[PDB]
C-alpha cells in the first residue's frame, strides 16, 4: 500500500444565512472542468467557477479558506422538484445541463438564456435517480435516465420528449429500481447501470436487445457505477463496499471496504487518470481508495463549525473528481448540510 | 352521515380538505412535511390532521410543497411543509412537519390566504395585504427583490381595499373591491396582463380590461385567469399547453376574453400549473390546458386548447373546484368529492398510485359510493432497499 498523494482541504463553502435543508445529492464538472454544478434537496442547481473561487479567496500558508455561499456561488437555477442527479450535455459547448428529479422528470437548461429547453416525464412519476449522455457522439448524443420504475430509458434530446430511443428493465420480474446509469466516458458502446436487485449490468447502447453482462457480487443495492477505463467499472453498494469489475468477463477484480454506507447515497467518483476512487461515508468522512488496494489510502473528517449540535448526524452525500487532472487532482465533496469541501492534491 | 366537505385545496403533489366540525384532512405526498402529520410518509387516503383538532380552523390553502390554515376565532394562521425562502413566514427557512403558528399574524383579522409556489399572501378584513417568501421576481409586491422570511405589508395598496389575491409560480394578481385588476412579479410570458415582458416589483394596475370590472382572479405557472362582474372569463399569459383556452397556442400580453364561454356566467375559477378550471352559475365544470396526466378530466391525455365540460355521474352540479400542479379536485352538490390527474403519491385520495383522466370519487369523503422535524437523511437520498 503506497501513499502517493498530498491531498489537502483547500476551501469550504458554507451558508451563514439559510436554515433550509440542503443535502447535496449531485456534483458535476462542466466539460472544461472550469465550472462545478451542485444540486439536491433544496431545488436549486448552483454553479461555481472553481479556479476563480480558489484564486480570489486564497489564504496564507496551509490554512483552509472559508467562503460564504453568497460569495462563492456565481448563480443558481430554481427547479420545481428535488434533484437527484446532474450531467452536462456533451456537444453543446458547456451550454446545456441536464437534471433528474424526485418527480420523475428529466430537465435540460440552457445556461446562456437560463431557460429550460427540454422536459421529459416518461417514468410514470417515479423518481429519476440518475441521468447521463453518450460521449464523443457529436450530433448523435443521446441521454438516458434511470428511475424507481425499474427502467433505464434512452432518449434523443433533439426529438420530442415523449419519444424514446430505447428502454430496458434490467432487474426483470421484480422490476427493481435503476439507481445509476453511466455511459463509457471514452465513447465506446458500453452503458453500465446499477439496480436495487443488488446487481450491476453492462449493455450495448447500439443494440440494447443484446444480452447484458451481469455484475453479481454485492449483497445490497448498487447505488453507483462509474467507469475506470474501457475495460473496468467500479460499483458502490449499501453493503459498505466498492467493487472493481472487468467489463470483459464480469469478474470482481477487487473489493474496497472501510467506509460506512448502509442507507444513503453517499457519492462515488472515479478519477480515471489517477485510478483513484472517492466516496462519501455516513460517519461524516470522505474516503479515497487506490485501484491497487482494498483498504483506503486516504480519509478526511472535516467538521463544520456548529455541527455537533442538533441530533442530525452529518454525512458526506456527494463527491466528484476533476477528470482532466493528471499531476494535480481535485476532489469536491458535498455534505448533507450543503457545505462544500474542495480538496487539492499533488504527488508526495 | 359523512361530514360536509367545506373546503378543498390542491398543491403540487398533495391535497387538503376542511370538513364540518372544523376537521382538517390531508393526503398525497408527505416527504416534505406538507401533510402535517408529524412524519414524512405519503398518505394515499384522506388522513385527519390531528394537531389542528379543536383549533376552529376555517380555511386551508395549499402552496406547492407547503400548506397554510387559519382560524378566524383563534385569530391564528398556521403553516407547514417545505420552508425555503421563508414561504412559511416564521422568520427562518426551516422545514416543518407539523403546523406552526405564524406569530406575526396573531390577532389579525384574516379574510383570505393565497399560496403561490414559493410565496404567500394574506388579505385582511380591512382589505390590506401582507406577503412573504420568495421575491426574486418581485412577487411580494414590496418594491425590492429580497426574500422576506416574515409577513410584510404591501404599502402600495394603502388606500386601496383589496377584495382578493391569487399567486402563481413567481407572480401575483389581485382584484380590488372597486373592480380594478392588478398584477406583479414575474412577467416574462405576459401573465401580468400589462402588455410587456417586464417584471414588476410593486402591484401595477391592468389598464386594458375591456372596460369591465373584475370580480375574481387565479394564477398558474405562466398564466392568469380573471372573471368580470358580467361573468365573462379572461385569460392571459402563455398558452403552449392551451391553458389560455382561446383555441390557439398564441401568447396574450393583456386580458383576452374567452368567447366560447360567453354563453355562461362564470362563478369560480382555479388555475393549475398549466391547466385551468371554470365553474358556471349552473354548476357546469369546464376544464382546459395541460392534460398529459389526465388533469383536465375529459377522458383522454391530449392537451385541450378550448373549454371542455367535465362530466359527473347523473350530471350532478359541481359547487367547488381546485387545481394542483398536475391534478384537480372537485366537490359536487351531493356532498361528493372527486379527484383526477396524476396520482403517483396518492394525491387523488383513492388509495392508489395511478393517474386517472376522468373524475374519480373519493369514497372516504363522499356520501355516494409525531414530530415537527424529520431528519433529511431519512427522507432524501435514501437508497432503494431490497
Amino acid at each position: 500500500a503506497r501513499y502517493e498523494w498530498d491531498l489537502s482541504l483547500s476551501t469550504v463553502v458554507s451558508s451563514s444565512s439559510s436554515s433550509a435543508s440542503d443535502v447535496i445529492g449531485a456534483i458535476e464538472f462542466d466539460p472544461t472542468d472550469n465550472i462545478v454544478a451542485t444540486a439536491g434537496i433544496s431545488r436549486k442547481i448552483r454553479f461555481y467557477g472553481l479556479p476563480s473561487l480558489l484564486r480570489n479567496n486564497a489564504v496564507s500558508g496551509t490554512g483552509v479558506s472559508f467562503v460564504d455561499q453568497a460569495t462563492a456561488c456565481e448563480y443558481y437555477i430554481c427547479t420545481p422538484a428535488k434533484l437527484s442527479s446532474l450531467r452536462w450535455r456533451p456537444g453543446s459547448g458547456g451550454r446545456v445541463i441536464g437534471s433528474g428529479d424526485y418527480d420523475g422528470v428529466v430537465m435540460e437548461y440552457d445556461l446562456e438564456k437560463r431557460t429550460p429547453v427540454f422536459e421529459r416525464d416518461e417514468h410514470g412519476g417515479r423518481r429519476v435517480w440518475s441521468v447521463d449522455y453518450t460521449r464523443h457522439g457529436g450530433a448523435s448524443t443521446v441521454g438516458a435516465s434511470g428511475s424507481d420504475d425499474g427502467t433505464m430509458q434512452v432518449w434523443d434530446p433533439r426529438c420530442p420528449p415523449e419519444e424514446s430511443v430505447g428502454v430496458v428493465r434490467p432487474a426483470g420480474i421484480c422490476r427493481s429500481a435503476v439507481c445509476c446509469v453511466e455511459f463509457d466516458p471514452s465513447g465506446g458502446p458500453a452503458v453500465a447501470v446499477g439496480c436495487a436487485d443488488r446487481k450491476g449490468y453492462v449493455y450495448d447502447i447500439r443494440k440494447l436487445v443484446d444480452p447484458a453482462l451481469t455484475l453479481q457480487g454485492h449483497t445490497k443495492t448498487v447505488s453507483y457505477v462509474r467507469f475506470l477505463d474501457g475495460g473496468t467499472v467500479v460499483t458502490a453498494g449499501t453493503d459498505g463496499c466498492l467493487k472493481l469489475w472487468s467489463v470483459e468477463d464480469g469478474r470482481v477484480i477487487r473489493t474496497y471496504e472501510g467506509h460506512v454506507n448502509n442507507r444513503n447515497f453517499v457519492g462515488l467518483s472515479v478519477w480515471r487518470n489517477g485510478a483513484l476512487f472517492g466516496c462519501g461515508s455516513e460517519n461524516n468522512r470522505v474516503f479515497v481508495y487506490d485501484r491497487r488496494w482494498g483498504k483506503p489510502v486516504w480519509v478526511d473528517g472535516f467538521e463544520p463549525v456548529g455541527m455537533n449540535s442538533g441530533s442530525d448526524k452529518r454525512f458526506v452525500s456527494s463527491v466528484c473528481w476533476r477528470q482532466s487532472g493528471v499531476d494535480q487532482c481535485t476532489l469536491v465533496a458535498g455534505g448533507s448540510d450543503g457545505v462544500l469541501q474542495v480538496y487539492v492534491g499533488k504527488r508526495l | 352521515p359523512p361530514r360536509k366537505v367545506l373546503i378543498i385545496s390542491a398543491g403540487a403533489s398533495h391535497s387538503v380538505a376542511l370538513l364540518s366540525g372544523d376537521i382538517v384532512c390531508s393526503w398525497g405526498r408527505g416527504e416534505d412535511g406538507q401533510l402535517g402529520h408529524g412524519d414524512a410518509e405519503d398518505r394515499p387516503s384522506p388522513t385527519q390532521l390531528s394537531a389542528l383538532d379543536g383549533h376552529q380552523i376555517v380555511s386551508v390553502t395549499c402552496g406547492a410543497d407547503h400548506t397554510v390554515a387559519y382560524s378566524q376565532s383563534g385569530m391564528e394562521v398556521y403553516s407547514w411543509g417545505w420552508g425555503d425562502f421563508g414561504r412559511l413566514g416564521h422568520g427562518n427557512s426551516s422545514d416543518l412537519f407539523t403546523p406552526l403558528p405564524i406569530k406575526a399574524l396573531h390577532g389579525i383579522r384574516i379574510k383570505q390566504i393565497a399560496c403561490g409556489d414559493s410565496h404567500c399572501l394574506a388579505v385582511t378584513m380591512e382589505g390590506e395585504v401582507q406577503s412573504w417568501g420568495r421575491n426574486q421576481n418581485g412577487q411580494l409586491g414590496l418594491g425590492d427583490t429580497e426574500d422576506s422570511l416574515v409577513p410584510q405589508k404591501i404599502q402600495a395598496f394603502e388606500g386601496i381595499r383589496i377584495k382578493m389575491v391569487a399567486a402563481g409560480a413567481e407572480h401575483t394578481a389581485a382584484v380590488t373591491e372597486d373592480g380594478d385588476l392588478y398584477g406583479w412579479g414575474w412577467g416574462r410570458y405576459g401573465n401580468l396582463g400589462l402588455g410587456d415582458r417586464t417584471d414588476r416589483l410593486v402591484p401595477e394596475r391592468v389598464t386594458s380590461t375591456g372596460g369591465e370590472k373584475m370580480s375574481m382572479v387565479a394564477c398558474g405557472w405562466r398564466h392568469t385567469i380573471s372573471v368580470s362582474y358580467s361573468g365573462a372569463l379572461y385569460t392571459y399569459g402563455w398558452s403552449k399547453y392551451g391553458q389560455l383556452g382561446h383555441g390557439d397556442l398564441e401568447d396574450h400580453l393583456i386580458p383576452h376574453k374567452l368567447e366560447a364561454l360567453s354563453n355562461s356566467f362564470i362563478s369560480q375559477i382555479s388555475g393549475g400549473a398549466r391547466h385551468t378550471m371554470a365553474l358556471t352559475s349552473d354548476g357546469k365544470l369546464y376544464g382546459w390546458g395541460w392534460n398529459k396526466f389526465g388533469q383536465v378530466g375529459v377522458g383522454n391525455n391530449l392537451d385541450q386548447c378550448s373549454p371542455v365540460q367535465v362530466r359527473f355521474p347523473d350530471d350532478q352540479k359541481v359547487v367547488q373546484v381546485s387545481c394542483g400542479w398536475r391534478h384537480t379536485l372537485a366537490v359536487t352538490e351531493r356532498n361528493n368529492v372527486f379527484a383526477w390527474g396524476r396520482g403517483t403519491n396518492g394525491q387523488l385520495g383513492i388509495g392508489e398510485s395511478v393517474d386517472r383522466n376522468f373524475p374519480k370519487i373519493i369514497e372516504a369523503l363522499s356520501v355516494d359510493g409525531g414530530k415537527s422535524w424529520v431528519s433529511p437523511a431519512e427522507r432524501y437520498a435514501v437508497v432503494p432497499d431490497e
